[PDB]
């Protein structure tokens, strides 16, 4: 009977680099779920990245503070039940500088907006976070969730820390 | 004087059908292209190369499908193409020692539309009833024999690409049993349910989720990046893979692989020389760079979900050229 | 100097039926004919015909871009998430008398307050949204009100009209039929032909139709957007109730018919320019000026913005291209 | 009876400025349809420029040479039929820098790619062009048309003119 075998925070298998003739820091190589595991929540941590937009892992747990960025951005779960409260900011440019790039850390206080709607999401499930929005995020039980953006304000960078340096 | 006149040739041939094999060969420049019950054979000014039909249109299949990718879509050791985007070079030893060592490799340039019209006139001639150059070889017939009908539909499939993400008002659409797209076997117990999504009136154009891993799952097609999410050049391109890659990927750029699913394990080679380097084995959650200065070919037990994230950005290929880009995004 | 939040929902006055308000050191009273404010130090009356279309405009625009003068004393400066309220701010007598008063306040303070006054004042029959020969009048005591009319939904096109999930054409179905002074303009659809696959980015809509169904007067509402560049036609008709005095260029292209804008300086209030425009007639109104328009029959305006936040700044050191 | 005045080419009745204290030059004042009546056909004149915004007016007559930009921009016709035919570049890249800005001419012969579709505006008809296409345009008859794009290497800069 059919498996397929998807990876979770408590529940994962990284890989690695078997070396001929390289060196295994060429290749980068981490687990995003080894990565979420070790950081603060919502902790944005740099897993990808390739001249200025990068792929950031991120531990989702309790209620985060508000974001919003310059530039679209998408969030995929990977692990867990992830709610996402989507904001349209009456002034965004009040809190986000518009030259600005990645997303920016708007504060836990409510943001001046309206109401946009609600997003679930669970492992595989992807959800647009459209430029002049704010976001936030709650979920109940520890969750694991990418981001595609750009290197900003937010994004953590531990290169030395999370990826193989040796075999 | 002819202002229509490029430095990239223009000359491609229908030949003769073979009245024994029933197969159409083709000229594409200098280069010539026949197939017979179990190879495709090739030459070019002063060689030659065989390579089994069964993997000469699986990367076919990709190189059109693909409208040449990015870089280097290297068939095998010798024979390939290296897309520079409106013009296509094609080659036989050019990323080969042996070949370049001896100056017996050899290249010409085309203008892109006229090799990939060439190029879906042989995918289309070559490939028989029942044989989808496309999918897996448990999912599929063989290729062998005479020529024997056709699968066009196969091989004309529509690119999928999303402009902002899968599923918005306009956008590349979500698939359903309804719209064409069941569950792959290797996938059936993948959850299909979609997210949560509650929009408030006037907003329900950007509030925007979709279930991704099944959209994965419905993948009717194997190891073909497509794009789900755009954040200007960055682009997530996803897809489902079984099997081995049918080429080996030299890209002009570096570019990134998120494991989804399952495991996949990437044979590293040099890009210039094709020599051995790595052996890179990722499960789900494994993410990893492939260098730009290596090539790349995967091999995929189950069907398993792959990310593949590039940066289209056309800047790139020069800036690596120069060394005003690094060969690897990151060191630490 | 933080921007203030502090409001207050006052008494109703009996006799009159109207509420007062408070925002800062300002109060808000009217009465059968006039709008009454007061600040420290001061007092002015504005008659409440053309406070109310200037409040109207202050609250859908949301303070819109620079300074809203509802006239030649009172008025708002956006300031982009907060707003100045003044007194004399742009009046040399006031000014050059250290009368002039101002408070900045947090936007949404601000605005919640402008919308309690608008929705208490406004009357049944009373459309401060609309031309005054479509519409009743406000004098009186309060009869009523009118919360419809000035709660209407904001229309935004985020690339154009008429695109998937963008803002819709308008249409006699789905609530906007033509308006009686543009009876005449055709309405025909261009002609679309999309090959299949591109239905999404093959698009053309009738934008004199979109404009000849526009439910308001003086409403800039952008229709399609190129990176800052904001194309915000309007269908006008009377005066502009306010003085507009923008802390950018903004440019002006007549559509239909022929309006007049009155010029004036933007800090003094003095008179500099009339500008008459009619169909086809391109003009740029400068940083340092403050302009109000007049349209005898209701006509089509393109109001053309750069929103770039960028921009006043780099204006507070040129004000004309 | 109701009578809403529309300018075009043939005829139009400029405005201007009345001064009592001002340089007229400060208001820019220009008609788009003289502009368009005293340009070469296809003939991207500036009328309005906002930083590096542009609107541009141009007298649309015959078949135009293709054009292809880093952008969106937008068409509106203002006085008589004009095609808009549009054509998905395989490579847009080859023709237009991703980083320029305004619409670039690409020439008169047919670029590579598919077929998009096609739009026939008339007076009032704003039209899509969406970056990634290429477009020209066909008008059998001059018609004035109105760009909102941005200043780049078809923009044509006439403010003394
Ligand atoms: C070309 C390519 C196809 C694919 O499916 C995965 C990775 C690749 O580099
Ligand atoms: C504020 C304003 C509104 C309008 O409808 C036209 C011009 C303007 O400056
Ligand atoms: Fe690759
Ligand atoms: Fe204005």
């Amino acid at each position: 009977d059919v498996v397929t075998e998807f990876g979770a925070l408590t529940d994962y298998r990284k890989g690695g680099v078997e070396i001929i003739d390289d060196d295994p820091r060429n290749y980068v190589f981490s687990n995003v779920f080894e990565v979420a595991a070790n950081a603060a929540p919502y902790e944005r941590v740099a897993v990808g990245k390739n001249f200025e937009y990068v792929i950031e892992s991120a531990r989702a747990e309790g209620t985060s503070g508000w974001f919003s960025c310059a530039h679209d951005e998408f969030v995929l779960a990977m692990d867990g039940q992830i709610e996402v409260h989507l904001l349209k900011l009456d002034n965004s440019d009040a809190y986000v500088d518009p030259d600005s790039e990645g997303a920016v850390a708007i504060g836990e206080a409510l943001p001046e907006g309206r109401k946009m709607g609600r997003i679930v999401l669970r492992r595989g499930h992807m959800a647009l976070l459209p430029v002049g929005a704010a976001y936030r995020f709650y979920a109940e039980q520890p969750a694991a969730m990418l981001f595609q953006s750009i290197e900003g304000a937010v994004t953590v960078q531990k290169w030395g820390e999370i990826c193989q340096t040796e075999a | 004087i002819d202002f229509g006149d490029s430095k990239a040739r223009t000359d491609t041939e229908h030949l003769a059908i073979n009245n024994e094999t029933g197969y159409r060969s083709f000229r594409a420049g200098g280069f010539t292209f026949t197939r017979d019950e179990y190879f495709a054979r090739l030459t070019w000014p002063g060689g030659s190369h065989i390579i089994p039909i069964d993997a000469f249109l699986r990367a076919m299949m990709r190189d059109v499908a693909w409208g040449f990718f990015y870089g280097v879509v290297n068939f095998d050791h010798v024979f390939g193409t290296i897309n520079h985007y409106g013009e296509v070079t094609m080659f036989a030893g050019r990323f080969n020692d042996a070949y370049r060592n001896a100056g017996r490799d050899h290249e010409e340039r085309f203008k892109s539309s006229a090799l990939m019209a060439v190029f879906k006139d042989i995918l289309s001639d070559w490939t028989v009833e029942g044989y989808d150059p496309f999918a897996a070889p448990m999912e599929t017939g063989l290729p062998w024999g005479i020529k024997n009908g056709n699968n066009d539909e196969a091989i004309s499939r529509q690119r999928v690409t999303a402009r902002r993400m899968v599923g918005l008002p306009g956008d590349t659409p979500v698939r359903t049993d309804a719209n064409g797209f069941p569950v792959n076997r290797q996938f059936a117990d993948v959850p299909q349910e979609q997210p949560v999504v509650e929009a408030e009136p006037g907003f329900e154009a950007e509030v925007s989720a979709y279930n991704l891993f099944g959209y994965l799952s419905r993948s009717d097609v194997t190891w073909n990046p497509s794009v789900c999410s755009v954040v200007g050049d960055s682009l997530f391109c996803p897809t489902s893979e079984e099997f081995i890659l049918p080429v080996e990927h030299g890209n002009d750029r570096c570019e990134w692989f998120l494991q989804l699913s399952d495991e996949i394990v990437w044979d590293v080679k040099d890009k210039e020389s094709g020599k051995p380097r790595a052996r890179v084995t990722a499960r789900a959650g494994d993410i990893c760079c492939m260098p730009a200065d290596i090539r790349h070919q995967g091999y995929s037990t189950k069907r398993s979900m792959l990310l593949v994230w590039e940066n289209g950005s056309p800047k790139i290929p020069q800036m690596i050229a120069d060394g005003t880009a690094p060969v690897v995004p990151v060191t630490f």
